[PDB]
RNA sequence: GUGCGGGCCGCGGUACCAAAUCGAGGCAAACUCUGAAUACUAGAUAGUCAAGGUCGGCCAGUGAGACGAUGGGGGAUAAGCUUCAUCGUCGAGAGGGAAACAGCCCGGAUCACCAGCUAAGGCCCCUAAAUGACC
RNA sequence: CAGGUAGACAGUUUCUAUGGGGCGUAGGCCUCCCAAAAGGUAACGGAGGCGUGCAAAGGUUUCCUCGGGCCGGACGGAGAUUGGCCCUCGAGUGCAAAGGCAGAAGGGAGCUUGACUGCAAGACCCACCCGUCGAGCAGGGACGAAAGUCGGCCUUAGUGAUCCGACGGUGCCGAGUGGAAGGGCCGUCGCUCAACGGAUAAAAGUUACUCUAGGGAUAACAGGCUGAUCUUCCCCAAGAGUUCACAUCGACGGGAAGGUUUGGCACCUCGAUGUCGGCUCUUCGCCACCUGGGGCUGUAGUAUGUUCCAAGGGUUGGGCUG
RNA sequence: UUCUGGUGUCCUAGGCGUAGAGGAACCACACCAAUCCAUCCCGAACUUGGUGGUUAAACUCUACUGCGGUGACGAUACUGUAGGGGAGGUCCUGCGGAAAAAUAGCUCGACGCCAGG
């Protein structure tokens, strides 16, 4: 059953918590960063929730996947070199 | 003494709004009324420009009554006809509805009314 | 019931559409496909919600008067 | 390097006197002062038998100044082995006493008094003490 | 220093006994408005390395390792003590040097050879090599 | 046949983690730090929580946005309702904690109730199982004028597979045929199975009668490393010693030596090195108590106190108790 | 070119405080309000129909360097690599990188599309 008595805390702790890709790369529409779950949709990288400057990719893939406190969450479209043909 | 920040009006009248972020901007439609008259806008998007603006004063140009009221319902689907069209001419129907101060029935309902006349429809 | 370390029971009930089946279960102790739990305690009876079965989409459910 | 503190959950790790970077104050109060030259465990203990005998050999006269305080706590095993942490006030408390940084200062009186002063002063500290003046 | 109140006679007053706040001087793994090296991820290029990098298949072995340097928890920052990360060695490679010390340093052994030049460490004798020059 | 009694007898269980074992405590998940600025990464190392709550604190649309303090007012004498000013994550977020948030998930109201079915490009997280996020598509709805949102609740825990089974649906099958029972498939329920990746439907102790398989990687005597404590010495120094700090001693504190005390380590020995004490017989060193040579002395002498060199030598017989 | 309104690229060299100043051509107060609509109390704020007056406040500019903020050179801290010392448990040297604080100084923004004078 559940016990008592004196004792610390125990059990350790893992996300995890680190960065998917980055800047100027064929960032496919997988998951960037992602320091924690339950991220909301972004059709390109990131660039907001921190010192002042957007950032942005060279390349994009359909859509994406990034954090919805930091970097993020949507606005305007970044893709350097327009993916077309001609 | 000590300096305080205080959210602005335009801040706090849910003016940007998500999902219509998909472009880099969304195609709003500046539809302000002032203290006498009102002004329309269709601005585009990207960086700037729009496609055709006009105002409750430039239709008294075209055909309109010279000491005529503007605050008068009847001139707000004035000024949302004069602005369309043209617009449209200009290459293609890029109009949307943003407008965060108006409960609805607010002095442009007829400027949203008469986007529906000229082609835009949703 | 009383809460508490002694005989307790999870208040999981079903919702099943009028006059109609799917999208739910219907036994002695079993519960719908969404599987609902109320509260029994808290003020409640007579649950219901229109939600979409097999049969056609959207009805009325909410079974156990 | 401690002064009269107050009740609080006053609790946690030992901690690690690293480089000198930190302390590297100068002379602010008081005419000349007291550096030290290496870090250590200050206890209360010391400080204690080092200020009044700053006074001691003064009675009195000017007015004594403290512009530092102890925080790392100091946890000691009774004698049994190694079950868990020590408690953290069997013996004292201390800090941390870098290089660089003012301890004693005094002031309002000649410099032959305020001289002879920190030198006892300095016998209670059980780090080496260097003594300055000012400029 | 200013200053609600509250202690001692009790309204003039009083040692900061003592909250906020202003100026000056500090501490913190869980403080940090700011802010390196470095590590890591990704896009090109010149070479170099007798595909080392990756996938699938057959047979393994090994899961109580130790030590030194460096960055941190435990202990008094006491232990070749213990528990993690990183590099190297021992452990599965001698030898040269530290007198003798596997783990420290140099260098990392296909073999022969009364063949030379060096590294580390040294050059009075004992085991080869400066009681060499100048201050 | 069957209900009690029934270890008198028989077959077994009675965990582990744990710097000996044992006792205690600790043996999932969730928040921060130690993890030394990408992740990952130990130890009964440092501070707190969960085994839920909720017809809605769900979604959507619109709107509204603090704490605290100062100056005023009937019911105020520090805070309660009101008005004005300063109004600045220093508030409020269902509950721990980190991060984040006032384009608000904050707060209020109406309508409602995707707390949707069937799928789902491309990826994260694990040895594996497993976990998490996700645009868009197909079949139907809710809110707003519309764009448009919603596949639960700010996020991260609020949990646990397998097998045996109850029950509905599904003409899938159903061993002669036609049915049925049963099984399969879709959907749900039962297990503080926590020692919770859970060996049973169901199992506590002793063994000084002990036995066997192994090892000091796991203890006891002891050597060794180390050594805070202990022993010895020393520094500054208020005082005691009438006066006077140090003849003697010496508070508050500090720096070392030595190493026989109390411990840690438990590095080499459980294919073993017999524990203490007494007796017999000694060896060496030193901070030697006595004899000898000296300084100071609040040392007159006779006798002592302290300190330095020196041990050459010598250094007790009994009552009681192992 | 000057002035004004709406919406951006840049988000405290662009903020705050103080003083002055301008427009009924534009923007705010303001007038009226049986209504559409709103205020769980008041149309204060939204909202609707519009003389007059004003532009005080608010807002938009200008001036003024109190309070914030932006930010060198040099030095210092720390550190990779390769070595050397060492009793405080760190530190030094060759070499590369080299901020925070602080000082001089900068500074009380600068522009883009459209419309109305």
């Amino acid at each position: 059953a559940h016990k008592k008595g004196a004792g610390s805390t125990k059990n350790g702790r893992d996300s995890p918590g680190q960065r998917l890709g980055v800047k100027i790369y064929g960032d496919q529409v997988a998951k960037p960063g992602a320091i924690i779950v339950r991220q909301r949709g972004t059709k390109f990288h990131a660039g907001k929730n921190v010192g002042i400057g957007k950032d942005h990719t060279i390349f994009s893939l359909i859509d994406g996947l990034v954090k919805f406190e930091k970097f993020g969450p949507d606005r305007k479209k970044i893709s350097v070199y327009p993916r077309e043909i001609v | 003494k000590a300096k305080t920040r205080r959210e602005d009006r335009t801040a706090r009248h849910v003016r940007i709004r998500k999902k219509v972020e998909g472009t880099p901007e969304r195609p709003r439609l500046c539809v302000f009324r002032s203290n006498k008259h009102l002004y329309v806008q269709v601005i585009d998007d990207s960086k700037m420009h729009t496609l055709a603006s006009a105002s409750t004063m430039q239709k008294s140009i075209s055909e309109e009554l010279d000491y005529s009221s503007s605050p008068t319902i009847e001139v707000a689907k004035k000024v949302g006809e004069v602005i369309a069209s043209a617009c449209l001419e200009k290459g293609i129907t890029k109009v949307a509805f943003d407008r965060g101060g108006y409960p609805y029935h607010g002095r442009v309902k007829a400027l949203a009314d008469a986007a529906r006349e000229k082609g835009l429809q949703f | 019931m009383a809460k508490g370390k002694d005989v307790r029971v999870k208040v999981i009930l079903e919702c099943t559409g009028c006059v109609r089946k799917s999208v739910n279960k219907g036994s002695r102790g079993v519960s719908r496909y969404i599987t609902q739990k109320n509260r029994h305690n808290t003020p409640s009876r007579l649950e219901l919600r229109k939600f979409c079965p097999y049969c056609y989409k959207h009805t009325i459910h909410g079974e156990i008067k | 390097m401690l002064s009269p503190k107050r009740t609080r959950f006053r609790k946690q790790h030992r901690g690690r006197m690293k480089g000198i970077s930190y302390r590297g104050n100068r002379i602010c109060f008081g005419r000349y002062a007291l550096q030290a030259l290496e870090p250590a465990w200050i206890t209360s203990r010391q400080i204690e038998a080092g200020r009044r005998a700053m006074t001691r050999n003064a009675r009195r006269g000017g007015k004594i100044w403290v512009r530092i305080f102890p925080d790392k706590p100091v946890t000691v095993r009774p004698a049994e082995t190694r079950m868990g942490s020590g408690k953290g006030s069997p013996e004292y408390w201390v800090a941390v006493v870098k290089p660089g940084r003012i301890l004693y200062e005094i002031s309002g009186v000649a410099e032959n008094i305020a001289r002879r002063a920190v030198a006892i002063a300095a016998s209670k500290m059980p780090i080496r003490t260097q003594f300055i003046i000012s400029g």
